[PDB]
């Protein structure tokens, strides 16, 4: 049962998340000006509401 | 008689506006439209704010904002006038090659 | 206006000439030879009487300028950034059909900027050095604008650039509709007895975060970082990676040192939260890159996350500017000899069809000494000690212990982890096996070789530049 | 004074065996051996002027050497190096290790061996640093700058039978690993440094003057965490371990690597000059956690061990098992289970650098590590099958050798301190004999399961057989005759005892 290292796996179970990740996050990297312009609006309504909710 | 805030908003309704029109335009001209839109509300801003306090310091930023415009306009429609060179179309989700 | 101050502005007038005369000199004949050497002349010039003005003093040049060590070290750090670029940009250039000419111009416009920003004081003077780094890297990033992905990195960086100083100018306005000053003192004065958080203060301050936050490549305004990276010029990338984020955080650090809004809680939490964000996103993004220039520019979302944090730290704790100015002296030679290597092996410019991949797998075994570079800044940029990279990971985790940053040390331990990864294995890539000869190659090999022992000596011996950073203090 | 050389010795060593490349490929061989016979005839020079067996426990700090010199003044840093008794043992094993590494690799006659000597000298000096600085950021520094080596030689010079990212994958693995944990103790090192000059309002990163910082419960208990967490992932404390079988695995062929760089146990040093008397009450706090942690080590590392077809795997998990018992011993408090602690840390070297290099010469002479593929190796081979009956019947603590002494002293300490787990562990005791029975009846005895096992293979080197036979006399001498090295480490355990069991 324990001949495949069950500790070692559950100890690189945060390299396989980290992977999956950034795989998840390299997706908002598509090459689109107007994603881009897109995301800086949002990022402004996010800093600016979080700096009025504070 | 003319109250500060009003002039602000009206300077942030400008501005959104011009947000909005480089968000959903698809040729690169709109977008150029859309920034002169977006930097034209903020020089508007500065002058309603210098002229609140009875200071020059806002048509100064004002001049400062109207020559960024200038210069600024001039670059983006020289990087136009490349793209209709070399690719002739305007489409700006074309050039979208570098990704990952 | 006294003729001291006059001493003061010796940087700025060294390099505007050298903009006059090298713009004179090409309208007089077109030799890239000469007004490159023209223009590092007088960036070498402008370096040297740093000392002149280092012995004038500290003093106010302006209601908009401030001269003091900390603005001597900032455009210390520009002038040798704007070097390197020059230096990396000659064998670059001589593969370019088009005019080789004007690259120095806006090389030398820009550094006008960064100094300016390195010296600014005033709201004005911030907007005027943002806009002076800025147009100039618009015509640099697309000075190959025959090439498709020089055009495209162009047009996407100034469209982005456009719009974050229309977010910065709006900002900076209503700034100074509550204030009714443009000084950088005077940005919270009128306010008092615990109503420093105003929200019309705070939501300004929030436009330029969104403006500046873009020119830092923050999270998340951070992703024309690899697109403009990759599509621009290696030279250019160098100088934007270097010169742009050095000067632009040196007047970020000032700026949020002398207003007393800096002291806000609110501003301090969401740029907590965006180094946090940033440190992960650049390190995460990362990790499944095989084009070095994309690689780069996450890594340095990922630095200025780190910078970020060390910018929070700067009310609570008394050593948060040195630990600034350790930080960038470690990441502008760490930068500069990375983006060298990849300068030097994308010159001479092929022209705009020929592809310019880096390929680095196998580099020791035709190109070994720019491989150990490459990797020593690879050790660097990772943190590892034995490199000045680590002493401002150091200075960083330092700063952070003691304000008790305890989120942003755990996310600097971990995303430490994971670019341990993806640095690691580009220092190993160069080692695997895969499938110039003129003297400025060699000067720039030179200076990527001289980067990469000046980062290994202050690894080992960090002393003296612990000192040059403690000697520069501020106009408190 | 002379410990300065110590670390500079393997560093120069390592240096002029990279420059005088040019000269020979044969050359760095042999200056690679000079330095590492200077710094072990050094280090037992300064052993035998030391006169540990005429020490008595002073309190702490109490060491045979020291030296200080300022190296970043700003957070009051210095080159703060040190010597007493442990230590003192440690270097001279770091010396003995580093011999037999260089010895180890002496027929690797490649285009770039120099630079894999220097690798190896920048490792072992890395080691010796550890092992006498004692300065805090200056520890650290040393325990950060072993990894840039040992990563470049297994991502390099590695097994080469798997594939090159295999080899990367097990190099990375590692590196992220230590690096990680060693971030961890700078974050807990800073916070201590910081506590401290609030306390008191001097820069400091001495451990003499750290050691009477008030700290609140709780605080501590974090910082001895920080510290716990890079001492056990090197130690290895399991669930931390993985990195050292796929290191081993991936470890170059010839097996010096498996000496200089794993086979120090830098870690239980680390817990016992820097976890036990800068944090004693959140260490004894922590003890039942430890000791578990070890029983659970050694069960583990046991049955793993019985699991694996590769030899050097067994070998890794069965110093898993072993560091087991030392985690249990470190906690005790108890003055016997140090000494044994100490003990079985020289044996495990010793008994573990004999299977490593016994494992590499195998692989040499029948070009598998797949132990259904070898069987009747006896009647095969003229002297390797009897000396890894000898060490594996060390390994599994035959009185006679030094893992006895090592174990049971530790088990007398521990069964005067904790019973239930020194039952738990003897009967640990018997798992190891049955993983070193299951590797010698798998390897050498029986019929041959394949056709390499079923040839007669070429007799072992004489420098291979001197170097084992060294380790086996060594061994023997260790278990017949310990009164020397604990005559040694009496004065330093001793303190470390007093110190953790009057603060709490
Ligand atoms: C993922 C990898 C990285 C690990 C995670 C990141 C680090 C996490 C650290 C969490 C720290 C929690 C602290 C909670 C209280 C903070 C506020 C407070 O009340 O502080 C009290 C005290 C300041 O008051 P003072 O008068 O100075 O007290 C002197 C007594 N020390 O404060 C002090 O005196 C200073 C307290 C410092 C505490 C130690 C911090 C470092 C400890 C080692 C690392 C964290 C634990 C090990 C790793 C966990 C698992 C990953
Ligand atoms: C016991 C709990 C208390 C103590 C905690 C102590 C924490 C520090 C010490 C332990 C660190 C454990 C790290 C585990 C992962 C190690 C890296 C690894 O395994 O990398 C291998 C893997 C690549 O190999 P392969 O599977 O072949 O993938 C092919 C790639 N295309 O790589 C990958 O796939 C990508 C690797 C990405 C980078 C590594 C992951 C970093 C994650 C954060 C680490 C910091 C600690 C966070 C908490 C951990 C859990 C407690
Ligand atoms: C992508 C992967 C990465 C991301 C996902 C994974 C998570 C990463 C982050 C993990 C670490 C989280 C933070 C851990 C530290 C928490 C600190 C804390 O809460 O401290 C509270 C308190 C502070 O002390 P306090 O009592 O306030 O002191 C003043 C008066 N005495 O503290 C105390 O009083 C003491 C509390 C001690 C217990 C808390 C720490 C647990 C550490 C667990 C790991 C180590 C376990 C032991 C070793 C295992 C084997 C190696
Ligand atoms: C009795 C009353 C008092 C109780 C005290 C506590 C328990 C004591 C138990 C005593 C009796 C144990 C008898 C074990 C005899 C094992 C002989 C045997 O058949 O061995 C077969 C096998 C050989 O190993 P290998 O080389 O891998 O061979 C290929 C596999 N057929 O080898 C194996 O399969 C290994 C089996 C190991 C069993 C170990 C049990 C330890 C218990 C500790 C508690
Ligand atoms: C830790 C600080 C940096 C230390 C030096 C890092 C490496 C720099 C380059 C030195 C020369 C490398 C030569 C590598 C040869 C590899 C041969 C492989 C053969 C299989
Ligand atoms: C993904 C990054 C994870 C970082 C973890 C950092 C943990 C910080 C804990 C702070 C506790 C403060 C208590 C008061």
């Amino acid at each position: 049962l324990l001949k495949r290292d069950p500790l070692n796996s559950m100890m690189n179970i945060p390299a396989v998340l980290s992977r999956f990740a950034g795989k998840g996050l390299l997706l908002s990297e598509n090459g689109y000006l107007r994603w881009y312009v897109a995301s800086m609006s949002i990022g402004a309504v996010v800093v600016l509401a979080l700096l009025m909710v504070l | 008689m003319i109250p500060l805030q009003h002039g602000l908003i009206l300077a942030a309704i400008l501005f959104v506006l011009g947000l909005t029109g480089l968000v959903i335009r698809r040729n690169l001209l709109f977008m150029l439209i859309g920034l002169e839109i977006m930097i034209n509300a903020s020089a508007l801003a500065f002058v309603v704010a210098g002229s609140y306090w009875g200071q020059t310091d806002g048509q100064v930023m004002y001049i400062l904002a109207i020559s960024l415009a200038a210069a600024e306009a001039s670059i983006g429609l020289a990087l136009l006038l490349q793209l209709h060179r070399r690719r002739q179309n305007l489409n700006i989700d074309s050039v979208s090659e570098m990704r990952g | 206006i006294t003729p001291q101050n006059l001493i003061a502005l010796l940087p700025l007038l060294i390099v505007g000439l050298t903009v006059v005369v090298v713009m004179l000199s090409i309208a007089w004949r077109r030799n890239h030879f000469l007004n490159a050497t023209l223009s590092v002349i007088g960036l070498n010039a402008a370096l040297v009487s740093l000392w002149f003005v280092g012995q004038a003093g500290a003093m106010d040049v302006t209601p908009l300028m401030r001269v003091d060590g900390f603005a001597m070290l900032y455009t210390g750090l520009v002038l040798l950034a704007s070097l390197a670029t020059c230096t990396f940009a000659y064998p670059w250039l001589e593969g370019y059909n088009d005019n080789k000419d004007e690259f120095y111009l806006l090389v030398l416009i820009a550094a006008l900027g960064g100094i300016l920003l390195a010296n600014a004081n005033h709201l004005a003077s911030l907007f005027l050095g943002i806009e002076l780094i800025s147009l100039p890297l618009f015509g640099l990033v697309g000075y190959a604008f025959r090439q498709k992905r020089s055009l495209e990195a162009s047009i996407k960086y100034t469209i982005l650039s456009a719009a974050a100083s229309s977010f910065l100018l709006f900002g900076m306005a209503l700034v100074y509709a509550q204030s009714g000053d443009l000084s950088f003192v005077a940005l919270g004065k009128n306010l008092g007895d615990g109503m420093l958080n105003e929200p019309l203060l705070l939501a300004g301050f929030g436009l330029m975060i969104v403006g500046l936050g873009f020119k830092l490549s923050l999270v998340p305004f951070h992703l024309w970082t690899p697109d403009v990276y990759q599509g621009a010029p290696a030279p250019v990338s160098t100088f934007l990676a270097t010169a742009s984020k050095i000067a632009i955080f040196g007047v970020v650090m000032r700026l949020f040192l002398y207003a007393p809004v800096g002291d806000s809680e609110a501003i301090r939490v969401v740029l907590a939260i965006i180094a946090f964000a940033s440190i992960i996103f650049g390190n995460l993004m990362a990790l499944s890159q095989t084009n070095i220039k994309r690689l780069l520019g996450y890594s340095s979302i990922s630095h200025l996350g780190y910078l970020l944090v060390a910018l929070i730290a700067l009310q609570t704790g008394e050593m948060s500017m040195e630990a600034v100015g350790v930080y960038l002296a470690g990441y502008l030679f760490s930068s500069l000899g990375a983006f060298g290597v990849v300068s030097l092996m994308s010159s001479p410019y092929r022209g705009p069809d020929a592809d310019s991949l880096f390929s680095y797998r196998g580099l020791f075994w035709h190109r070994p000494i720019l491989a150990a570079v490459m990797t020593v800044m690879m050790l660097s940029l990772a943190g590892i000690p034995m490199t000045l990279g680590f002493i401002g990971k150091f200075y960083v985790l330092a700063v952070g212990v003691q304000a008790h940053l305890w989120w942003l040390v755990g996310a600097v331990v971990v995303g430490s982890a994971i670019g341990l990864y993806y640095y690691l294995r580009v220092a190993v890539s160069l080692y695997l096996h895969a499938p110039p000869s003129n003297w400025q190659y060699s000067a720039g090999g030179i200076v990527v070789l001289i980067s990469a022992l000046l980062v290994l000596v202050l690894g080992v011996w960090p002393q003296p530049l612990i000192s040059i950073v403690r000697l520069a203090m501020p106009l408190m | 004074m002379l410990l300065p050389w110590l670390i500079l010795i393997p560093f120069i060593g390592g240096f002029l065996c990279w420059q005088t490349e040019r000269f020979g490929v044969k050359v760095p061989r042999w200056i690679a051996l000079i330095t590492m016979g200077l710094t072990l005839a050094l280090s037992l020079q300064l052993w035998l002027q030391g006169g540990y067996s005429l020490t008595q426990s002073a309190g702490i700090p109490q060491w045979q050497s020291e030296f200080d010199m300022p190296w970043i003044p700003r957070f009051g840093i210095s080159i703060h190096l040190a010597i007493d008794g442990l230590s003192l043992l440690m270097v001279v094993l770091t010396g003995l290790l580093g011999v037999l590494a260089v010895l180890c690799s002496w027929k690797e006659i490649e285009k770039y061996q120099g630079f894999f000597h220097l690798n190896l000298m920048w490792i072992l000096g890395g080691v010796i640093g550890v092992f006498l600085a004692i300065d805090m950021f200056l520890f650290f520094f040393f325990w950060e700058m072993m990894l840039v080596p040992m990563y470049f030689l297994i991502a390099l010079w590695g097994h080469k039978a798997s594939d090159g990212k295999t080899r990367i994958t097990a190099a990375t693995k590692f590196f992220i690993y230590t690096q990680a944990s060693g971030l961890v103790m700078l974050i807990a090192i800073l916070a201590l440094v910081f506590v401290h000059y609030n306390a008191t309002g001097v820069w400091t990163f001495n451990y003499e003057e750290l050691l009477n910082t008030p700290m609140s419960s709780g605080v501590e208990y974090l910082l001895m965490l920080g510290f716990f967490i890079a001492f056990a992932v090197k130690m290895p404390v399991v669930p931390l371990h993985g990195w050292l079988p796929d290191a081993h695995s991936q470890a170059p062929t010839a097996g010096s690597v498996d000496l200089a760089g794993i086979l120090l146990k830098t870690a239980a040093y680390g817990l016992l000059r820097f976890s036990l008397p800068l944090f004693p009450n959140a260490s004894a706090e922590f003890a039942p956690i430890a000791m578990w942690l070890g029983v659970i080590g050694i069960f583990y590392g046991a049955w793993m061990a019985f699991a694996q077809t590769d030899i050097k795997r067994l070998i890794a998990y069965t110093s898993v098992s072993h560091m087991g018992f030392v985690l249990i011993a470190i906690y005790t408090g108890s003055q016997l289970a140090y000494q044994g602690a100490v003990i079985q840390m020289i044996a495990h070297g010793l008994s573990a650098a004999g299977l490593f290099i016994l494992c590499g010469q195998l692989y040499e002479r029948i070009h598998t590590r797949d132990m259904r593929m070898m069987g009747g190796l006896w009647s095969k081979m003229k002297w390797l099958p009897a000396l890894s009956l000898f060490f594996a019947v060390a390994t599994l603590g035959m009185p006679g050798t030094g893992n006895f002494v090592g174990e049971f002293m530790i088990l007398f300490g521990s069964f005067q301190v904790v019973p239930v787990i020194t039952v738990i562990s003897t009967f640990g005791l018997v798992f190891a004999s049955v993983y070193s029975l299951a590797m010698l009846h798998r390897a050498y005895f029986g019929k041959a399961k394949s056709q390499i096992a079923s040839q007669e293979l070429p007799g072992m080197s004489l420098r291979e057989l001197f170097m084992i036979l060294l380790l086996v006399v060594l061994l023997v001498l260790l278990g017949f005759y310990p009164q020397p090295i604990l005559d040694t480490s009496h004065s330093a355990i001793g303190n470390i005892q007093q110190w953790f069991v009057n603060s709490v």
